[PDB]
């Protein structure tokens, strides 16, 4: 009368903290990179075109440029005008880039799932995933021919700690307990209606591994069990199971609008750039210092 | 011999294609996908069910969207992009007269002042006359709103791009009316969702019943076809199984999306009073247990089948790189071109 | 000197993060502000719980 | 006289805009650390330079 399978269950993404150097998401760890690199090549290749301009004099021009702050360093030479124009443009639509990507972030918020699939959980190997002490689905990871299945049997049974528990109550406690640290495979009947009711912090993902179904059993003989087996196949068709389980699943239920708001940025999120402004102070007494201290000698 | 599923005319009862073959009986058993109907239970006796099978949506593939190697330039028109050169060059050459008259306002100098005003990289001499001032201001108020409309504008473009959602849900067929939707012209799915009693898939065959085109296709696999010919206009719906295999086997352009709406399973049949109900009913049931339908599926679609962050992108900036490159390349040439005349 | 010039340009780094920072936080703040819709008919009511 | 049946909220209120209802974006504990560092990079800035 209803089909069924095991599946995955997750505790909420939510929201995550960011910490330190997180002011670089809004670009890739690509294209960093590939500025640094530049940088360095216009500030050699200004040199080698004037033969004043050094070359510690021409790495602080090109640096002073990106940051789009004016000093007293400009190339009077053609060919250092040709240098200077085009690395602005660069600085221009970079700065631009990182403003535009930056206010998508905050307009609308995505919170993605880690794992998408069961074959995602086999490689990820990070959370941890068990079933029942004793059950149907335990003695279904047991025996199994296929490859995937048999690697992730590998690691219920050799698990530090062993990943099993008395109840699925317990099963679902442990999950939201954890928080992203355990991930529970159970009916996905049971599933569905446990992320429905209160207060809802569990949710379905992927598809089923099995194909199992529920019926209604009848003594041996079955003088009466004919008529009602053909009685269920129509209702099957009318669509009153299908309105039945409608009613209790997700009709009655904790969690059915949603309204965003946008706050105000935290220390947390900025404290980053912080302390590279103060360790770059103490990086400035050292080396002045030592300069002062070998020129006495 | 017939080549039909299993049906019965309504004038004589005379079945028809596979289990037509089974009532008479010139077969012993039957293994055929047939799904099971309250209909065909009463001549026929169906055992348990090895497959079980769903109503889905099958979409065009979203192809791999390339982006543009000048696609930073969006934002602002050709024609734009155009008028900012011819004012430059307006403006440098009125500076450059009313500056020097009977001043380190050269032809060389007053072209890289303007330069340095747009790109915003501060100056190196500012003018120092009311005739030069006043050409320096307008300049300087031209520039701010050029700058500020650019990066609003690509602001509005990434932020609209992100928020958008693809077609997941039966819900989000049942709210849009861009992407159109239709079945077969005849078959277990159109009568289904006629005595369709469920939340709002008697508004989705509302809307299916008054079309401005046919809407529903007669054959199947031409119906695939129209979903190639529109590109993501419309959306063909169809068994899970036979949607599974068609992303598959065939050239890569189709998908299955979202939760299976419909219940059926396939079986397989022989007439009742039949002693051949007991050992394969319960065989049936010792593959499906022990694994081996489930191996032999995986074979057939998968292992005999030709398919198969969200920060700025590289390829988005690429462009500008290539400015950058070029710039230097025409320096080089500028040393090698003087050093030779001196 | 190069003493002098170390701490001008983490000056400079910081001062390019936090002023675009609060440009487009500031975006956000207005651009949430304005697509909002009051409950105006009944259908707004179906498809509210807050 | 015909009559239906209609909604009835509370009204709006005249929201009248804070008068410094532009340091909304940035909380306070970091303008207030934004002084602290200006402070500590003259000083630090002034000695290595002389
Ligand atoms: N080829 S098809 O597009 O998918 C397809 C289209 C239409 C009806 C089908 C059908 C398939 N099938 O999966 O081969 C099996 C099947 N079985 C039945 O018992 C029945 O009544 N109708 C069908």
């Amino acid at each position: 009368f209803m089909s069924l399978g095991i599946s995955i269950m997750i505790k909420k993404p939510q929201k995550s903290k960011p910490g330190v150097f997180s002011f670089l998401d809004p670009l890739a760890y690509e294209i960093w990179m590939c500025i640094v690199f530049a940088y360095i090549g216009v500030s050699v290749v200004l040199f080698l075109v004037s033969r004043e301009f050094g070359i510690f004099n021409s790495l602080w021009f090109s640096l002073g440029a990106f940051m789009r702050q004016g000093c007293d360093i400009s190339p009077r030479s053609l060919s250092g005008r040709i240098v200077g124009g085009v690395w602005w443009f660069f600085t221009l639509i970079i700065i631009s880039s990182y403003t535009a990507n930056l206010a998508a972030f905050l307009t609308v918020e995505r919170m993605v799932s880690p794992i998408e699939s069961a074959e995602d959980l086999s490689k990820q190997t990070e959370i941890a995933y068990g079933t029942l002490d004793s059950g149907s689905t335990k003695e279904f990871f047991r025996r199994s021919k296929i490859a995937v299945f048999d690697k992730m049997w590998t690691y219920m049974r050799s698990a530090e700690p062993s990943v099993f528990v008395r109840t699925t109550a317990e099963g679902v406690a442990r999950v939201r307990k954890s928080k992203g640290k355990y991930a529970y495979l159970l009916e996905s009947t049971m599933n569905e209606y446990i992320e429905q009711r209160k207060p809802c912090d569990t949710m379905k993902v992927g598809g089923n591994l099995d194909s199992k179904g529920y019926g209604i059993a009848t003594p041996k003989g079955s003088s009466l069990g004919t008529p009602v087996n053909l009685a269920v196949l129509k209702l099957s068709e009318q669509g009153v199971l299908d309105k039945l389980k409608n009613k209790w699943w997700y009709d009655k239920g904790e969690c059915g609008g949603s309204k965003e708001k946008t706050s105000a940025l935290s220390l947390s999120n900025v404290a980053g750039v912080f302390y590279i402004l103060v360790g770059g102070l103490g990086l400035a007494m050292l080396v002045a210092l030592i300069e002062f201290c070998y020129k006495s000698r | 011999s017939d080549g039909k599923y299993g049906a019965r005319d309504p004038d004589t009862k005379a079945w028809n294609g596979m289990v037509g073959e089974l009532v008479y009986g010139r077969a012993d058993v039957a293994v055929a996908p047939l799904t099971i109907t309250l209909v065909r239970e009463e001549v026929i006796d169906f055992s348990k069910p090895f497959m079980s099978l769903g109503i889905s949506i099958m979409i065009k593939k979203p192809q791999k969207s390339k982006p543009g190697v000048f696609s930073f330039l969006d934002p602002l028109a050709y024609e734009i992009w155009m008028c900012i050169v011819f004012a430059y060059i307006g403006v440098s050459v009125v500076l450059f007269l009313v500056s020097r008259f009977s001043n380190e306002f050269g032809i060389f100098n007053s072209l890289w002042f303007s330069l340095g005003a747009f790109m915003q990289q501060g100056c190196d001499i500012s003018p120092r006359s009311l005739s030069g001032r006043i050409v320096g201001g307008v300049w300087w108020f031209f520039t701010l709103i050029i700058i500020s409309s650019y990066t609003a504008n690509l602001a509005a473009f990434l932020t609209v791009e992100r928020m958008v959602s693809p077609i997941e849900s039966a819900e989000d067929l049942a709210k849009q009316t861009e992407i159109a939707y239709g079945t077969l012209e005849a078959g277990s799915t159109k009568e289904f969702f006629r005595r369709s009693k469920i939340a709002v898939f008697e508004k989705m065959w509302t809307y299916m019943k008054s079309a401005e085109p046919s809407v529903f296709v007669r054959t199947t696999e031409e119906g695939m076809i129209r979903v190639r010919k529109s590109k993501g206009k419309y959306a063909y719906l169809l068994e899970s199984t036979m949607n599974e295999y068609i992303e598959q086997r065939k050239p890569c352009d189709t998908m299955k999306v979202g939760g299976n709406l419909d219940s059926k399973g396939y079986g397989i049949a022989t007439p009742k009073g039949s002693a051949l109900r007991g050992p394969v009913n319960l065989a049936v049931l010792k593959l499906s247990e022990q694994g081996v339908l489930d191996k032999l599926k995986s074979k057939w679609w998968y292992d005999k089948g030709e398919c198969g962050t969200s920060a700025l992108s590289l390829s988005n900036v690429a462009g500008v790189f290539y400015i950058l490159i070029g710039g230097l390349g025409l320096a080089m040439l500028v040393a090698l071109i003087e050093f030779c005349y001196k």
